[PDB]
Formats: C-alpha cells, structure tokens, sequence
C-alpha cells in the first residue's frame, strides 16, 4: 500500500527540438547535436588569407591587361589573392582579333 | 533501456547525461553520475573531433576555364569535380547515419550498465520496482544514498537491517 | 567587402571550420568539401524523450 | 542467442522474424511478435534504402578519346577512371562486410531482448528449461499465453497458483 | 567486463585470448578457452585481411610533366592527385578509428559471454565472489573443473553435494 525509500537510475532531457537520422530511424529528436554542413554565405567578396582580390568592374582580364581605354582602376594594386570579373564583362579587346593562350594567361 | 525499460528522461537532471533520483527521510534529489557522464562526454567529443579535424584541406581553386576547342578537357574536368562530389556526398551521408545509430546505441549501453552497477551492490537489500527504480528493504540515509552513487556502498551495514522488513 | 575569409564562393564567403558545405561546388581557398546533402547532423546527446 | 543459446530457427513460423511457440491444454502454435518484427523490418529497410537511394548519379559519358600526341591526357584520364573504381570497389566491398555483421548482430540483440521481456514478466511463475524455452509452474491458458505476447501478462492472477506446484 | 568488472589481464595465460584460472585440491592452473579464442582469432584475422587484401592496385605512374603553357592541365592533375589523397587519408584514418573501437568492443562481449556460460552451468552450485571469479559450494575436482571448460558440466552430480555446505 505504501512507498518506502528509493533510488532510480535515468537519463537527461531538455527543451531541444533538434532532430537527426540514423541508419535505422528518421526524425529522432535529441538533447545535444552538432551540424557538420555549412549551408550559409555572407554574400560579400572578402579577402583571402589577408589579401584582397582584384575587382575589374566591367572589364575582362584582356581589357584590364591590354589597357582598354575604359579600364584603368585608378592608382592600381600590386598584389591580389584572386580575380573578380563579371559573368559577362562589356570591356575587353575593343579592337577585334585573337588573344593567344588567353585561358592560360588568366590562370597564371 | 533508453525509451525501453526506462521510458523517459529527466528535465530535473541538469548536471549530466546519466544519473539517479533518490528520495528518503532527508529529502529527494536528482544527481548525475559524473564518472559515466564524463567518459561519455569525452568519448563522443573525440568521435566528433575525428569527423571534423581529420578533414584537412590545402588551398585550392576548383574552377578551370576552357576554350571551344577544349570540350574534352572541359568534360574530363567535370568528371573529376562530379566524381569527388558523388564520393563525399555518399560517404558523408552514410557515415553520419551509421555513427548516429552508434552514438544512440552507446548511450543505451551506458544507462543499462549504470543500472547493473546499482543492481550489483543492492543484491536483495532492495527490489526492482519501476523502470530503473529500486525499492530499499532497509532505511537508506543521505549517507547510504551518496554511497550507492560512488560505488563505495556497504552491503553488510544494512544486510540484516533489510532481512527484518524483507520476510514481511 | 573588408571582411576576411579562408574560403570564397561566387555568391559570398563561407565558414571553413566545418568539414562540408552545400553552398557552391566551385570555390577558392581552404574549403569544406562540397556535398549535394541538405542536412548533415551528428547526435552528441541522448534521444530527447521528456514526456 | 542466434546459433548461440537458441540453437536454430523455426520453419514453422512464417508470419515474422522473431516470435514464440506455445503449447497448452487448448493446443500448440507458432506466433511471431509483430512489434519487434515490424521495427526490425522497418529499420533494416531504412539501412538498405540509404545504401541504394543515397547513390544519386547524373547523366555522364565516362569515355574520352585522344590522339597519338595526347598520351599524357589519355593517362591522366585513366588515372581518374581507375582512382574512382579503386575507391568505390574498396568502400562498397568494406561497407557491405561491416553492415552485414552489424545487421546479424542487430537480430541477435532483438531475440535476446524478446527473451528478457518474457523472463521479466514470468519472474518465478515459470522455469528456464531449454534454449529460449520457459516451463510454467502454473496452468497458462490460450488467454494467459496471448497475454505474455502483448506484454499485458498478469503476474498475481497466477502468482499463488504457481506456488503450490512450485515447492513440489 | 575488459577493465570493467574484470579489472585486469593475466600474464599467466599464454595459450589464448580468453580463458580461466582454477584452483583445487590437485593444484592451480591457467587454461585458455580454445573455442572462443579461435573464433575471435579467425574473425579478427578476417577483418584485417579484408582491410589489406581488398586494396588491389594495378601498375601506375602517378607523375605527369607539363610545359609552361600547360598550367591548367598541371593544376587539373594536382586537383586529381590531391582529391584522392584527401579521400584515402580521411577514409583510412576514420575506418581504423571506428573498427579499432569495434574490435575492442568485440573482445569485451566475448569475455562477458564466456562468464555467462560458467554462470549458466554453476546456477547456485557456486557463488559470484570477485571479478569473473566463482566460489564453489561443492568439492570441484580436476575432472569437474575441466568439465566447466568444455561446457559438459554435470549439475546434478554436485547439486545436493553443494546444498549441505550451502545452508551453512
Ligand atoms: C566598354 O563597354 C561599354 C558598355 O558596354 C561600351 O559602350 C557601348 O558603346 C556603344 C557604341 O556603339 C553604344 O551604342 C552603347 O550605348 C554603349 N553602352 C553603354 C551601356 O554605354 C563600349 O563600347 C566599351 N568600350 C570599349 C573601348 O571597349
Ligand atoms: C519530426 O517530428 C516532430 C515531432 O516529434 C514533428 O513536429 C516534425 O514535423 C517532424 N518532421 C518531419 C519532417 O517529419
Ligand atoms: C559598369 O557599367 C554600368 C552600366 O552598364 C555602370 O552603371 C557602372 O558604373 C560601370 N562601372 C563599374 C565599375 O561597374
Ligand atoms: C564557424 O563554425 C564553427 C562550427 O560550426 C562555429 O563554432 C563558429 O562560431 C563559426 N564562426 C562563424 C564566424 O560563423
């Protein structure tokens, strides 16, 4: 009829709504977890290992390197970590012709 | 054990992962077993660090640009890029699924073992009543209680003291 | 931007401490490996069963 | 458990993976425990689907053709093709070996747990006789039987009824 | 079990991995259970062979040399070489970590099972005294001893012989 002195063994619980998947079960809510997948960017063209890139505006590598009159980028840079070009620059080889080994120069 | 014979978890225990709940003449309390908890915390952390830190990457520019007379190289390069994504996506997805099951199984085996510790000391000086609950056949003080926890529990000091209330 | 990174994506920079990313396949830097996955979460604790 | 203390399997049980065999005054029967069976069926299916469905492939033409003055590219391309085959062949062979052992271990732990369920309800109202066989110290009807199965078994309703034949 | 309830290992047992230590009127001895030992030796060997032999490699020259106007190909090739090293280094490091834990867990489950064998035969004809130590309530000869080992132990032939010293 009565309940004397007791010791109960058990486990922790909390307000966590985190869910994981196992090889045997889906959508298992858990106390503590860790995300391994980066799904978010800052939306900015940052510096790389302390060095800024070379923004070319409306110029292509060709336009900038040949010195197309619409390309100048004022008092210019002397080191860059990578290059920033627009999907379709509008200022390149203003006088038509073939640029030899262009993809090679771009890489170098 | 976890969602098995011990149906749920304690929102009352905030000092650990696995532990105990005692009630006596002095009062009731939630106490986490700091030895099984720490070894589980350290162990899991190690698993996680291994998954993250083992991935070491050097500086690399993935992209390659080709001309209209370099379609084979362009495709060779796509084959590389895609083959690596295929491998990492499969491996990563499967590793997480496998070791998440392993982690969950590991906790279960720790609570089943924490239970067996208490069952081993309190041979017939207590009764298996609820889930992971044990019902003392003797008067277990805030002293005897905190002694079941650190495993230094004295079976004889309460062996005969239990026998009286036992046969009844 | 004036920000500093270890990993640059065409749409913005990424936190390189994690082993994987699903942002962009073509990156520049010390980058997490690109994966097609939507979630990659490792359980540390116990199943949350509080009722 | 599997090929362990329970030596073999029942060709008589066709309704599940793990179950029971009862014999009483009414008759004998093979009944699969539909709860442990279903959770095992669902779980394994998940493991399998994960192994198959996680492998997603886009449209690709592996082959590349080179000229007599493109032997380096030809070989670069062989290096790619072979490196990927080496990885998939090793990973695939090893994953199957590892998770086949894991599957087999999982069934074993389910039968050992199904046994412990029955042992937990029938504390000393029965005797451990054979492999996974329990010998009732009381008259267990087609009613009490089907009650050990769904875990709603009434220990007191047969507690004293056992005691008589027990001491003998 | 391993570094658990059975605290340490025997430098005295040199004939196997898991076994027993008996002491009686005849004398004391260290004897390895050659059935659990062999199945563990064969099993682990298989795991190892699978890790080594599954790695089959054909004849290949990794290196490729390019000219000053082939920087893209040079880098494409570096991307391949590095991508494969990244995969193998991660996979290999993680496989070893995972299956080393699995091996260690496997030994533990074998000693816990070897214990339960002995506990199953010697129901109450002996007492659980130390770690994996059992204290006979009867006179167990070099004959009865070597019979607990091969599992052909005769419970009745010593059942009543124990009862006398038992109640005392
Ligand atoms: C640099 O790019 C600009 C922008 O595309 C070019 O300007 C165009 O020039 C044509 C000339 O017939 C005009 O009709 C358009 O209105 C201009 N576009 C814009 C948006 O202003 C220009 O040709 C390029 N300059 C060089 C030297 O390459
Ligand atoms: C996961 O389960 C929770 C309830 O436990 C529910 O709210 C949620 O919608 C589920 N998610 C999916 C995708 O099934
Ligand atoms: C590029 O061209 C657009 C118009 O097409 C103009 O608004 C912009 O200021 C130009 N310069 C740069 C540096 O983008
Ligand atoms: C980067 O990621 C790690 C792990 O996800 C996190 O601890 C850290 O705060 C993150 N930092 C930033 C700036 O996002």
């Amino acid at each position: 009829y009565l309940l004397e002195d007791t010791i109960c063994i058990g486990y922790h619980a909390n307000n966590s709504t985190d869910t994981v998947d196992t090889v045997l079960e889906k959508n298992v809510t858990v106390t503590h977890s860790v995300n391994l997948l980066e799904d978010s960017h800052n939306g900015k063209l940052c510096l790389l290992k302390g060095i800024a890139p070379l923004q070319l505006g409306n110029c292509s590598v060709a336009g900038w390197i040949l010195g197309n009159p619409e390309c100048e980028l004022l008092i210019s840079r002397e080191s860059w970590s990578y290059i920033v070009e627009k999907p379709n620059p509008e200022n390149g080889t203003c006088y038509p012709g073939h640029f030899a080994d262009y993809e090679e120069l771009r890489e170098q | 054990a976890i969602a098995g014979f011990i149906e749920g978890g304690w929102t009352g225990m905030v000092d650990g992962w696995y532990g105990y709940h005692h009630q006596n003449e002095q009062g009731s309390g939630y106490a986490a077993d700091q030895k099984s908890t720490q070894n589980a915390i350290n162990g899991i952390t190690n698993k996680v660090n291994s998954v993250i830190e083992k991935m070491n990457t050097q500086f690399t520019a993935v992209g390659k640009e080709f001309n209209k007379l370099e379609r084979r190289m362009e495709n060779l390069n796509k084959k590389v890029d895609d083959g690596f994504i295929d491998i990492w996506t499969y491996n990563a997805e499967l590793l997480v699924l496998l070791e998440n099951e392993r982690t969950l199984d590991f906790h279960d085996s720790n609570v089943k073992n924490l239970y067996e510790k208490v069952k081993s000391q309190l041979k017939n000086n207590a009764k298996e009543i609820g889930n992971g609950c044990f019902e003392f056949y003797h008067k277990c003080n805030d002293e005897c209680m905190e002694s079941v926890k650190n495993g230094t529990y004295d079976y004889p000091k309460y062996s005969e003291e239990s026998k009286l209330n036992r046969e009844k | 931007d004036e920000c500093d990174a270890k990993c640059q994506t065409p749409q913005g920079a990424i936190n390189s401490s994690l082993p994987f990313q699903n942002v962009h396949p073509v990156t520049i830097g010390e980058c997490p490996k690109y994966v097609r996955s939507a979630k990659l979460r490792m359980v540390t604790g116990l199943r949350n069963i509080p009722s």
